[PDB]
């Protein structure tokens, strides 16, 4: 037909944007993120492409990052995209802390921070972002938390997903394992159990991941933004027996 | 504070006095307040000097690219930039000052400028807070078309009339020349005029 | 009235063996009268310590907007804050504020991690940086505190003997001013930890 | 092959469009615009004095070859010659004019040609990021008697590139002229040229470019520029009637 | 703002075949009297002038457009030099409109202005206009102390709209030449110099 | 045949792919060999220049180039789209930490405030991207040495041991054939110039070469003797001399 | 003691 | 019509490093009227073919001369709006240029204010260039000047010019005068020597009848100011005229 | 803060006191008056200190990169036409009141500035609270073709005048000299000349004195 797809305010006949909808095929060349809610603490996880052997893979961690010391982030899609909204993130939580001077809850700037990704479906000759997240939280009105972020704009809650690759199986896979309860030493033997059973290579290095932790279970209560350094994900990967 | 030019038969003349004041400190006792505007445009700062120094700078900005896109200058063209910046800003600033060319064709010309920004022609003119004892000691002494030897010590004379008899800010004497051949920095110094 | 003679606000620093002191007054109100006997007028930022003195509302908002950086260039850099880096931020934090400005004597206080380093300093309300090495104070009362600190810190203390010079130049000091001194609160700080004591004087 | 593709498939009418072998082409097409005139000029360095020289065509006995001129004088110390038509060099000399004087409004001196040739490059690379202007169609010369580097020569060209050559020309005939001195420099081995007198190393340059160029000049079909510490100006016919008589 | 190099008075008179207008010649810079080489009348045409008073630094301000208006004028109209031409009211207005638009804006020109000559029918004409706008007409006006001293005199010549065409040239100028021995001999400022202009609808124009 | 997903840039084709970026990084792959490797102690960053003519003088343009003391750079591919860049790069040292932090910055925060001058280029039509690659090599006092990819999408890869240009595989090739864990500098450096005989046609002297090093202070670069914690620099070019020797021990 | 003002060739700049 | 695809907009290149746009403009020119200027000892002379589509026109009143500062004067030959358009941005500038430097603005100065305009239009690509060619010429300190515009930009000191469709011709009989005389005509023969060459240059277009114009500049006969003519001058140049080509 | 600069035969140099002052009452013991924008060159500004020190940490950055633009060194002329256009914007409001000297490729250099921007040059020169008596010694001692070490004394001594012969000086000095092809000598507490001796105890307390109400420790913890 005369093809509808130059603009992303075009509006197919049938009604579809067809320019949104190849932004969440431009997700699926990202490298696998994952996140599993337990019953006392989030984990999440991940997985990188580029693997080569001259590059300090060792310190550099491009995809999971912090948004304060409640929030946690990882990514899949465009890198040129992601410093921009999650320094925007950082921007708001704190603009929302110095002015109520409480901290941020997490259904607020995952619900601001996906109207951003919707103000360029639908003005000016923008692009859309090629961008989702997988949030990872605590507050009191609800206490644990797991969001997702489309490149629409459009947000759910969850319980655990993976995006990027290969996560038609690494659902699956987890829809039939997930218990209920999954301590959090649990979870991670479930996490790997995906990404060892999903990806394209067989080795499974230290270098290629990271998977990193929240944890409340301190006494005297408070929140802690363990991230894993290579060091100990070799004691998680022997410990499976791989 | 003591500033004056003068024109000539072969050229024209500036002169001041090497001296400035705040309150009644000597601050600075052998400045200069002559400006290398063009290579044949000169003039004296008379009025404040914060204002003098960049308005005197800038006017290089517009006779510098004038030189360039249009051809050589003239005199008159200078004092209608001078005007421009001080009419135009009058009532920030503070300057009163003079200028002086030379073309081969025109022979020496020299303007001046008040305070509030009105360019005037005149063959003598002054100015100075301390320089208003003079407009009767020149005025007898002055008449034109004479020569180097005669308007030298004409002016050597007013200056030291000036600030021996209550001009109260100046103190050594420099002045210059234009004429068609060349210019040269000349200096008179205190011993010079003082017996006098 | 001047901005900085109004609320009333003493702080101390001073530079010992291994260890500072830093300490500051709880005093609070309206001219002629005093309201609450209880306003931390410190704070802290990651190990690097402040105080602030002069105006409450130019207290209670340099706090937040200081703390609203740190914890970006955490985020940011991987590393905390040290402080001479702090002591050149609140100068360029001030001076961007030369004309309506805030009406504060800040200073600081902190161990460089690295070289196991003590250091303190002080400020102006545009942001002139002031590193003496034995001590430095602010508020209402710094020339009553000149002289009855000077005379009584010698170089080279030790935190114990170093804490109760503060508290008797403090002490001293604020039962003079005019417009101080209802309950105090000092820190002493050493390369790996930190204690909080409170101090005892007079009421209303 | 070579611009098939590119003739047919746009990537030759926007600036700001790669070509998947990586070349852009409009401004690979802005050159064909310095050859518009069938000119060529040159330039070269001395002990203290520089030199540039062009043609100055014979056209209908109309005009007034006063005016007709591709030397521009800048500022002083400074001076240019273009290659390319001549609407397209104003803008080039005027933006610069007006470019040397601020800097002595600014900070206290002249500017060499140095920063001149990298402030002006460091506009026409601009003007092919953006879409404010066609980028130039020229390749314009500069030269200069600076105090810290002595003589020194300049170029520059509507990408941006730009470097300080020792003797140069340009044109429809570089070929022809370049090797006319480029063999002479490997004899001696000099970056500079002899003859310290700006006139003695004038009627060097111009015989070069006659032998190797391909005919007989009068003073008329002629302009020509110099460069000496304090001023830049241009020159009078007298110069060959003292070459040939010698010879 | 405030001036200092502030002009002086000048005078004006209708009569039958024309009107007189007429100043002094002099800058001062306070008590002290600088310059003496100036004028104060821009003439405009072959019909009109201008006398000007106040600060010197706005009349070199005001001769710079009335020369360009009129140049202006002549772009496209090369009927523009016999019929078409700048008769006074077609200047006037714009010397009042410019002030009141420069009044509130609040840096006015301390100028005191005064035009006069004739329009193409060949009748009178006569205003004037200080730096707030205020405008008025009458067959003889003046400025500053000119108008404290001398309008009361020559309005003994010319008492009112009748006994205009009771009255020649030659009777004029003998009349603010006597105004001028006046100030001479009393005003403050004023210097022993003179700046004559005249009008008439037959012959024209004539100068100092 | 064409793509009509490739004449522009915010247009996403059905592979979830943009246009123009995926022919920059072929517009550098195109162009000339320069690379930069690692040690223990130290960081070079080398390339050559491929002179036009024999008349123009190689020695008036700068392919590496100073950013700080403790950091420098170099390009492979466009050039005018470097010079443009670092003009508007040193600046943001001195304007957007400097001046609110004291002190020159580290060596990935100057990354980031590159990556975005270079990705202001690529999200709004009516702008060409930068033709170019980067290598930017410095040092700092808490995460240490470092190297540092900069392409012309915004991403910085760093990396150890990395070349770029048309001769990059080849010498890719050849470094984990010559790499190690506890290299040290002096033995880091004629490693990556004959990295460079390799990828190179005729003359390999000083004046077709030139190339940088990071180290200790370099006080008497400084000026100002005096200070005592005052370090001066940590760059330097090497000199023709100073290269031209260790070829011949070579 | 004033024969030192003759190398002053202006107020900063000029030459 | 080379290139099809490099026509449709400007600010472009073709492969032979032009632009079309400017080359198509040229051509809106020759289909326009014939206007000249001489240069002379003392000053300039202009002149124009002024065509006459009906017997209705007033005489003497549609001229075509326009005047800048009374000392250079301008004419067109092309579409004259945007001729038009033209100088009522230099009549001005100049002003701009007296308002700051108090001399009226010289000749030369006055181009590069006009020939670095119109090269402004053929850069950018929303816009259309001007459809003239425009002379211009005057008196100023250091003699007599007179140019050519052309909508390139460019602009050259000619002693004689002629554009529109009598360009051929007329640039024949000011080659002539050009040998005879090199000491400079004198402003009162030149006048009626262009008039002979505006009655030669209408025999592209015998069928119509029309009306001559001259406007002339030159100290000697004027005091240095520009003017049209009137009366017995123009009146035996036209007498002058038709009659040697009878 | 009695300043100095002054000229020598091939090179210049400068001096300060260390005295602070928020009013009568001292706040530092010592300053480094002296300040940076190169490294071959050095100012000092007498006045509002904040002021001061912005113009030269701030022109020091916008010079060092038109050095580096320029592929040159700088000079110092070009530090003066830029912060003299600087100060004119503001007409006086800024507290600066400056000295400036060093190296150049063309030569040496000294200025003088004052904040509207008024500029001047000379051999020598003498700012600051005794701008009067710091002036008045080196005249009683200044000779052309001096050489450089008889002026470090020339221009020491002078600003100890500015410390006893003034009220708001204070205890030290620190000098900073140049000379051609050379680099640039900066010496820190050239001399001491006063010295805070021991007042006749300890007047100092021993342990449990004070009272205490509570007492608390303080965590700076991190992720655990």
């Amino acid at each position: 037909s005369r093809r509808y797809d130059s603009r992303t305010t075009i509006f197919s006949p049938e009604g579809r944007l067809y320019q949104v909808e190849y932004a969440l095929e431009s997700i699926s060349h990202a490298g696998t993120a994952i996140g599993i809610m337990a019953s006392d603490g989030i984990v999440l996880a991940a997985e990188r492409k580029v693997t080569s052997t001259l590059l300090e893979q060792d310190t550099s961690t491009e995809k999971l990052y912090k948004l304060n010391d409640k929030i946690a982030v990882a990514v899949a899609g465009l890198t040129a995209d992601a410093e921009i909204l999650i320094n925007t993130a950082r921007i708001h939580a704190q603009n929302y802390l110095k002015t109520y001077n409480e901290d941020i809850p997490v259904e607020i700037l995952v619900r601001r921070l996906s109207d951003i990704k919707q103000g360029y479906t639908q003005h000016g000759g923008l692009r859309p972002f090629g961008v989702s997240f997988i949030y990872a939280g605590y507050d009191d009105r609800y206490g644990y938390q797991l969001y997702t972020s489309n490149p629409s704009g459009n947000y759910t809650g969850w319980k655990a997903i993976s995006v990027g690759a290969n996560t038609s199986a690494a659902q699956t896979l987890l829809q039939m394992d997930y218990k209920d309860d999954m301590k959090v030493d649990d979870a991670i033997e479930l996490a790997l159990k995906t990404l060892s059973k999903t990806t394209d290579s067989s080795a499974l290095t230290y270098d290629r991941l990271e998977f990193a932790t929240i944890r409340k279970g301190a006494n005297d209560g408070e929140v802690y933004q363990k991230i894993f350094k290579p060091q100990e994900i070799k004691d998680i990967l022997v410990k499976t027996g791989i | 504070t003591s500033i004056m030019a003068v024109t000539f038969k072969d050229g024209v003349i500036l002169g001041a006095d090497s001296r400035t004041t705040t309150g009644a400190y000597i601050a600075n006792r052998v400045t200069d307040k002559l400006t290398r505007v063009h290579d044949k445009i000169w003039c004296c700062r008379s009025g404040s000097a914060a204002d003098t120094q960049a308005i005197a700078d800038i006017v290089q900005y517009h006779l510098e690219l004038y030189t360039s896109q249009y051809g050589t200058p003239s005199t008159e063209t200078a004092a209608s930039v001078f005007k421009e910046l001080c009419y135009e800003n009058k009532d920030n600033l503070t300057a009163g000052i003079i200028v002086a060319g030379y073309d081969d064709k025109n022979k020496g010309e020299v303007y001046t400028i008040p305070l509030g920004g009105s360019v005037h022609k005149l063959p003598y003119a002054i100015a100075g807070s301390g320089s208003t004892f003079i407009y009767g000691y020149c005025d007898k002494n002055f008449r034109e078309n004479m020569s180097k030897e005669e308007t030298v010590d004409f002016i050597k004379h007013s200056l030291s009339q000036a600030i021996k008899w209550d001009g109260s800010s100046g103190g050594v004497i420099r002045m210059v020349v234009l004429t068609a051949a060349g210019v040269e920095r000349l200096i008179f110094y205190p011993d010079e005029y003082e017996q006098l | 009235s001047d901005p900085s003679s109004i609320n009333g606000g003493i702080v101390v620093a001073m530079t010992g063996k291994d260890c500072v002191a830093i300490a500051c007054d709880l005093r609070l109100g309206s001219q002629s009268l005093g309201v609450s006997n209880k306003f931390e007028k410190i704070f802290h930022y990651g190990h690097v310590f402040l105080g602030i003195t002069g105006l409450a509302t130019d207290v209670t908002t340099l706090n937040e907007m200081f703390r609203y950086k740190t914890n970006l260039y955490k985020l940011k850099e991987e590393r905390a804050i040290e402080p001479e880096t702090f002591t050149q931020l609140v100068s360029s934090s001030l001076y961007e504020r030369r004309f309506g400005p805030y009406f504060v004597g800040p200073v600081v206080a902190g161990i460089n991690s690295k070289s196991g380093k003590p250091f303190i300093a002080g400020f102006d309300l545009i942001g002139c940086i002031d590193e003496a090495k034995d001590f430095i104070v602010s508020g209402t009362a710094s020339d009553q505190l000149f002289g009855m600190c000077e005379s009584l810190y010698e170089p080279n203390l030790e935190p114990e003997d170093l804490f109760e010079t503060i508290s008797q130049a403090l002490l001293n000091a604020a039962d003079r001013d005019a417009l101080s001194g209802w309950g105090a609160v000092v820190y002493i700080i050493k390369k790996d930890e930190v204690v909080k004591r409170y101090l005892k004087m007079r009421q209303d | 092959s070579g611009a098939a593709a590119a003739s047919a498939a746009g990537y030759d009418r926007h600036i700001t469009i790669f070509s998947p072998e990586g070349r852009l082409y409009q401004v690979e097409y802005a050159f064909k615009a310095t050859n518009q005139t069938n000119i060529n000029s040159l330039a070269v360095r001395g002990k203290d004095c520089t030199v540039v020289i062009s043609q100055k065509k014979v056209p209908d006995k109309l005009l007034d070859p006063t005016t007709v001129s591709y030397i521009f004088c800048i500022s002083r110390t400074i001076g240019m010659v273009v290659n390319g038509p001549i609407p397209d060099a104003r803008n080039a000399a005027l933006r610069a004019k007006a470019e040397a004087a601020e800097f002595r409004y600014k900070y206290g001196y002249d500017m060499p040609c140095d920063v001149l040739a990298k402030r002006m490059a460091n506009l026409s690379q601009i003007y092919t990021q953006r879409a404010y202007m066609r980028p130039l169609g020229v390749i314009l010369t500069f030269v200069s008697v600076d105090e810290e580097l002595g003589p020194s020569i300049y170029k520059t060209d509507p990408a941006g590139y730009y470097v300080g050559y020792k003797a140069t020309a340009t044109g429809p005939k570089q070929q022809e002229i370049t090797t006319n001195l480029e063999n002479h420099f490997k004899k001696s081995k000099i970056d500079h040229i002899n003859e310290e007198s700006w006139e003695k190393v004038v009627e060097f340059a111009i015989t070069h470019m006659i032998d190797a160029l391909g005919t007989e000049f009068s003073k008329n079909d002629l302009e020509v520029g110099v460069a000496t510490k304090d001023k830049f100006f241009t020159l009078s016919a007298e110069n060959i009637e003292e070459r040939l008589v010698a010879i | 703002q405030q001036p200092i190099v502030t002009g002086t008075s000048v005078i004006s008179m209708k009569y039958d075949n024309g009107v007189i207008i007429a100043a002094d010649n002099l800058g001062s810079y306070g008590s002290l009297l600088r310059f003496n080489g100036v004028e104060r009348l821009i003439p405009v045409g072959d019909n009109t002038v201008v006398g000007i008073s106040g600060d010197i630094s706005d009349m070199q301000h005001i001769e710079r457009l009335l020369k360009d208006l009129v140049t202006e004028n002549a772009y496209d109209n090369p009927l523009a030099d016999a019929e078409e031409a700048l008769e006074p009211s077609y200047i006037f207005e714009y010397l009042a409109t410019v002030m009141y638009q420069r009044r509130s804006k609040m840096n006015p020109l301390w100028n005191a202005i005064i035009v006069a000559g004739v329009q193409s029918n060949g009748d009178q004409f006569l205003r004037y206009v200080n730096l707030l706008g205020v405008t008025y007409s009458s067959p003889t006006l003046a400025t500053g102390f000119g108008a404290h001293m001398a309008n009361p005199l020559l309005r003994k010549v010319v008492d009112r709209e009748s006994d205009i065409p009771k009255t020649t040239v030659q009777v004029a100028e003998e009349a603010i030449v006597n105004a001028m021995r006046v100030l001479y001999y009393r005003d403050a400022r004023s210097s022993r110099n003179f700046s004559l202009a005249i009008i008439d609808k037959n012959t024209g124009l004539t100068f100092k | 045949m064409t793509d009509r997903y490739s004449f522009s840039l915010t247009t996403f084709s059905p592979s979830g792919k943009l246009g123009q970026i995926d022919y920059a990084l072929t517009a550098v792959k195109q162009g000339v060999t320069s690379l930069g490797i690692k040690a223990t102690n130290g960081v070079v960053i080398a390339t050559e220049k491929k002179s036009s003519s024999p008349l123009a003088m190689s020695e008036t343009l700068s392919k590496v180039s100073l950013l700080t003391p403790d950091i420098g750079a170099v390009y492979s591919g466009m050039g005018p789209d470097y010079r443009v860049l670092v003009d508007k790069s040193r600046k943001v040292a001195h304007t957007s930490y400097k001046r609110i932090y004291g002190e020159y910055p580290p060596t990935k925060l100057l990354v980031s405030e590159v990556a975005k001058i270079m990705q202001e280029a690529t999200q709004s039509g009516g702008v060409r991207p930068f033709g170019v690659s980067l290598l930017i090599a410095g040092h700092d006092e808490f995460n240490g040495f470092s190297l540092y990819q900069v392409d012309p999408s915004g991403s910085y890869f760093p990396w150890k041991a990395t070349a770029i240009g048309k001769g990059s595989v080849a010498a890719k090739t050849f470094l984990e054939k010559r790499w190690n864990d506890e290299l040290e500098l002096e033995d880091a450096i004629h490693i990556a110039l004959l990295t460079l005989k390799e990828s190179v046609e005729g003359e390999f002297n000083g004046d077709t070469i030139e190339l940088a090093i990071i180290g200790d202070e370099n006080p008497d670069l400084l000026g100002y003797t005096g200070i005592p914690t005052d370090k001066g620099p940590r760059f330097r070019k090497l000199t023709s001399q100073e290269i031209n020797d260790r070829l011949e021990a070579l | 003691k004033w024969d030192f003002a003759k190398d002053i060739k202006g107020y900063g700049t000029q030459k | 019509s080379i290139g099809t695809g490099y026509d449709l907009s400007n600010s472009v290149f073709s492969p032979d490093g032009r632009n079309f746009q400017v080359e198509y403009a040229v051509k809106a020119v020759e289909n326009g009227t014939t206007s000249i200027g001489i240069k002379c000892n003392d000053g300039v002379v202009f002149a124009v073919e002024k065509l006459i589509t009906s017997k209705l026109l007033v005489p003497q009143k549609n001229v075509k001369i326009q005047v800048v500062d009374r000392h250079i004067g301008c004419v067109y030959s092309g579409l004259i709006p945007d001729g038009r358009h033209l100088v009522n941005r230099g009549r001005e500038e100049a002003a701009s240029f007296k308002k700051l430097y108090k001399t009226p603005i010289p000749i030369p100065a006055f181009a590069d204010r006009l020939g670095q305009y119109v090269q402004a239009h053929t850069l950018y690509n929303s816009v259309r260039p001007f459809g003239v060619s425009t002379i211009f010429g005057g008196v100023d300190k250091n003699g007599a000047h007179l140019y050519m515009l052309e909508p390139s930009g460019s602009y050259w000191g000619y002693k004689g010019a002629a554009t529109g469709k009598g360009r051929q011709s007329a640039k024949a009989e000011l080659e002539k005068l050009v040998d005879h005389h090199p000491e400079g005509l004198s402003a009162r023969e030149a006048v009626k020597q262009a008039a002979k060459i505006i009655y030669l240059a209408h025999e592209d277009n015998k069928e119509k009848d029309f009306e001559l114009e001259i406007s002339w500049c030159s100290l000697s006969e004027t005091n240095g100011l520009h003017k049209f003519v009137k009366g017995d001058l123009l009146q035996e140049a036209i007498d002058f005229a038709q009659k040697e080509i009878n | 803060t009695t300043i100095v600069g002054v000229k020598f035969n091939n090179g210049v140099v400068i001096a300060a006191d260390t005295r602070s002052t928020q009013g009568p009452i001292v706040a530092d013991k010592n300053c480094a008056k002296l300040h940076r924008i190169s490294p071959k060159i050095w100012c000092a500004g007498a006045g509002t200190a904040a002021d001061t020190e912005a113009v030269t940490q701030l022109i020091g950055s916008n010079i060092e990169l038109h050095s580096l633009y320029t592929s040159r060194e700088p000079r110092v002329v070009s530090a003066l036409q830029m912060l003299k256009q600087h100060l004119f914007k503001y007409q006086g409001h800024i507290g600066a009141y400056l000295i400036v000297a060093g190296v150049d490729p063309t030569g040496s250099h000294l200025f003088s500035i004052h904040a509207h921007g008024s500029t001047d040059v000379g051999y020598y020169l003498s700012l600051g609270s005794g701008s009067l008596a710091a002036m008045a010694v080196l005249e009683s001692h200044w000779k052309q073709d001096l050489t450089k070490e008889e002026a470090i004394k020339l221009a020491s001594d002078a600003i100890q005048a500015g410390i006893w012969n003034d009220l708001g000086s204070g205890s030290n000095v620190d000098v900073c000299v140049m000379e051609i092809g050379k680099d640039a000598e900066y010496l820190r507490n050239y001399l001491t000349p006063n010295v805070r001796e021991e007042k006749q105890k300890s007047y100092k307390f021993p342990r449990g004195t004070t009272a205490v109400l509570k007492e608390s420790i303080v965590n700076i913890c991190d992720i655990q």
